[PDB]
DNA sequence: ATCAATATCCACCTGCAGATACTACCAAAAGTGTATTTGGAAACTGCTCCATCAAAAGGCATGTTCAGCTGATTCAGCTGAACATGCCTTTTGATGGAGCAGTTTCCAAATACACTTTTGGTAGTATCTGCAGGTGGATATTGAT
DNA sequence: ATCAATATCCACCTGCAGATACTACCAAAAGTGTATTTGGAAACTGCTCCATCAAAAGGCATGTTCAGCTGAATCAGCTGAACATGCCTTTTGATGGAGCAGTTTCCAAATACACTTTTGGTAGTATCTGCAGGTGGATATTGAT
């Protein structure tokens, strides 16, 4: 009898923990039926987006396994999640390749 | 044979931080400066994460400590929580 | 997968390249 | 022995539809929990601001896009928005 | 007898650490960095191994940002070698003093 | 006929504006410009006067400051006259850029 | 009705002068050619992003008037706090 | 003519304390204004937060001061600390 | 025998608004006895400091009204006010007399 | 050019650390059924924002002129990069107990309600007054010589 | 080190704009003083995981030799400051028009709440394997010649 909020959705992340903790958050004294279902998608949405461009960045290393440095390698090739993300450190992440034109030898 | 635990942060160690920063050249003083930067940095955080444990009524740092001072002190990191 | 992902992504212009 | 929840299943099944031959290690893992629990924070916070301006006692899916609009740049901001409004529309349509 | 000339060991150490996500600082003397200035805080304190960990990774990261707005500060004076005076712009524009 | 060498009136005009807090901007102008880029954002906006002069005050004091930080920026550079390599750099330094 | 006269280049209402005076409350004595444009572009994009904010909340409010407290919002938002307008 | 309320009263109050014969402008009684509402939050922010952290749901003045030992800087902080426990041992010790 | 909380705890500023201000504000669940007063005493606090460098401003320039140039003056020469302030703009403030050394004409 | 030293690159291999997979147990999501709270829809204000215009300071545009700044060039001296060793510090891996966190218990404290009382806002009115803006005249600064 | 052009200083002298200070005044809010709820400090205890401490291992301190970078001195071109001159556009202070924020009252949805039914997600556990090393040999890079 019973249908979880998510499948009705057409999600994979949890609407019912996303209401919760909505709720056990004191953002307001009451939450509209749907703010968890928009909520839950759009950080789906966002996790989708990393997880794309972090499998792209995994398999250009050969490998299938995606770990930290995939996920700072993606982030950072991105305008817009590099923005999103401009003060947050990806633990294990290390830094973009980028040696300044002038500090290259001569000849 | 005993020394300050800053000098610690030995001139080999910066110059590999340096590196990863993309520097080709290092002045001989940018070691002392770079201690400096490091001591206020440590210092401003773990008097942050410190509070945190008090305030909870701990004798342990916990990685969370850590994280929420390094949230309020504009150093967000991912990966240990929160 | 079945997600409305961005079509492309662009590169953020780094000053100093 | 007490629960201590994170989001790990549910970004296991979005890499699965995504990249269904890739894995993941435990610290990527970590990394992926702290992006939702940090985009939840900003999204639920920018959402509180604008019911608290607007003398509103409740979030609804409204201030939910509003705040998306504010954090998100650009394009992220406008397919989030897109897959928002989707997600509403089959749940509204689910008897 | 074969030497590398000044710099070629230089770009070769860029390249290899920019590469890699390794800590770069020994943990012991981190740890023992951290626990003094702690001490002057509260005494008697332990540390979970996670937390001296997430501020190594912060603070390593930290200091790589500032050595890259540093070497921009430097190249900026049409240098290539950094200096106090280069770490010291990065901080005041930044807002860290000044 | 008496000229002042050139500085002596750029010195006396810091200290006259480093003196005073009016707006250095024509009011009328800037309403405009706050009109046309909100017009292009959205049609049949009207604007509460106060709301036009917030914008007024934060974007001089806002730029007020960025110069602050460009003369730093030509001043490391050994010059006295500022560049716009030097508000770029002072922006990416800020991290209002990449 | 009337409509509104159409709103065009308004960017250059920002003279050379009023940017001078700008540089020199900033304590800038020598002022290259090339700084009063690079300075247009900068202040376009610094009132684009905190219009579209305040513009945002209007929008969210149902309103068709940007009020004090729209743009006290977006500055706010945008690391760029305003006292003496309200909040 | 709806009730539009401000700190001004006490700001006022506060002014003829320290400086009996001072006024203040109504725009830097403006500025006053929002310096208390700004701090007010910041607090309040950080309260919230430490509390969430620690599983409580009471926001005390063992938040506050906590809140008030974050977000001032030193001496600030010592002297605010002081003036808030003297103000509640007093509250609590007038009853 | 209607007492204030602010006469009980010894205070200009209302304890009162600043009960209300924490309830309205979805801060917590609940809300200590103690919590407003402590508050409302830093706030009160703070204000004091402000107000009392800015009177000294005000006075220095041969006047007898605080205007916002002499909240400015008081924050930008206070090192604490200044930080806790290093991110707020002072309409109508203006900025610190400074003139870069380099500057200055003559040898 | 050539020649060699060393770094770098790709294929293959393989042990196990660190993944993926599996299960039962229960906290927490969903289902149902009353129990409250709200957030438009309608219907009016007055507030205030747009507009448009007239007259006049006030600042803007443009052209001329040359002071002095920037940036190209050269060059000497010093200051950091490189590099060859062994020893000293860190890393690794194996035990005792601090103290985190698990949990239940009961009271001091906070909420809920609905009274009564007083504060703080405002509108209105007048009532006072600090200071901006102006004007000389005495005094300081700058740049020629 | 003399002088004159012209900027700046400061003390007088106004007329309000804007501040202060009455009201009277009321409406919403703060306070009062029981009725009810419950969150969190308290005390106990178990079992992680944190500190300590002794063999295994490579990273770093060191001093020397010199490549090439930094910064000093010089110089010429030409950009940007100063300023004089002409005048367009902004500022200012009215008036009238209305669009639209802002209120206040019915409520029919919408969400909270209290209780019960169900199952998704976690924590042990129990397997499976991606890949970090390691080796071998080819080729590229760098710097000497
Ligand atoms: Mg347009």
């Amino acid at each position: 009898k019973a249908k979880t909020r998510s499948s009705r959705a057409g999600l994979q992340f949890p609407v019912g923990r996303v209401h919760r903790l909505l709720r056990k958050g004191n953002y307001s004294e009451r939450v509209g039926a749907g703010a968890p279902v928009y909520l839950a998608a759009v950080l789906e949405y966002l996790t989708a987006e990393i997880l794309e461009l972090a499998g792209n960045a995994a398999r250009d290393n050969k490998k299938t396994r995606i770990i930290p440095r995939h996920l700072q390698l993606a982030i950072r090739n991105d305008e817009e999640l590099n923005k999103l993300l401009g003060r947050v450190t990806i633990a294990q992440g290390g830094v973009l390749p980028n040696i300044q034109a002038v500090l290259l030898p001569k000849k | 044979v005993l020394r300050d635990n800053i000098q610690g942060i030995t001139k080999p160690a910066i110059r590999r931080l340096a590196r990863r920063g993309g520097v080709k050249r290092i002045s001989g003083l940018i070691y002392e400066e770079t201690r400096g930067v490091l001591k206020v940095f440590l210092e401003n955080v773990i008097r942050d994460a410190v509070t945190y444990t008090e305030h909870a009524k701990r004798k342990t740092v916990t990685a969370m400590d850590v994280v929420y001072a390094l949230k309020r002190q504009g150093r967000t990191l991912y990966g240990f929580g929160g | 997968g079945g997600y409305n992902l961005r079509p492309r992504t662009y590169q953020p212009q780094r000053y100093g390249g | 022995r007490s629960r201590k929840e994170s989001y790990s299943v549910y970004v296991y099944k979005v890499l699965k539809q995504v990249h269904p031959d890739t894995g993941i290690s435990s610290k990527a893992m970590g990394i992926m929990n702290s992006f939702v629990n940090d985009i939840f924070e900003r999204i639920a916070g920018e959402a509180s601001r604008l019911a608290h301006y607007n003398k509103r006692s409740t979030i609804t899916s409204r201030e939910i896009q509003t705040a998306v609009r504010l954090l998100l740049p650009g394009e992220l901001a406008k397919h989030a928005v897109s897959e928002g409004t989707k997600a509403v529309t089959k749940y509204t349509s689910a008897k | 007898p074969h030497r590398y000339r000044p710099g070629t060991v230089a770009l070769r150490e860029i390249r290899r650490y920019q590469k890699s996500t390794e800590l770069l600082i020994r943990k012991l003397p981190f740890q023992r960095l951290v626990r003094e200035i702690a001490q002057d805080f509260k005494t008697d304190l332990r540390f979970q191994s996670s937390a001296v960990m997430a501020l190594q990774e912060a603070c390593e990261a930290y200091l790589v940002g500032l050595f890259e707005d540093t070497n921009l500060c430097a190249i900026h004076a049409k240098r290539v070698t950094i200096m106090p005076k280069d770490i010291q712009l990065a901080r005041r524009i930044r807002g860290e003093r000044a």
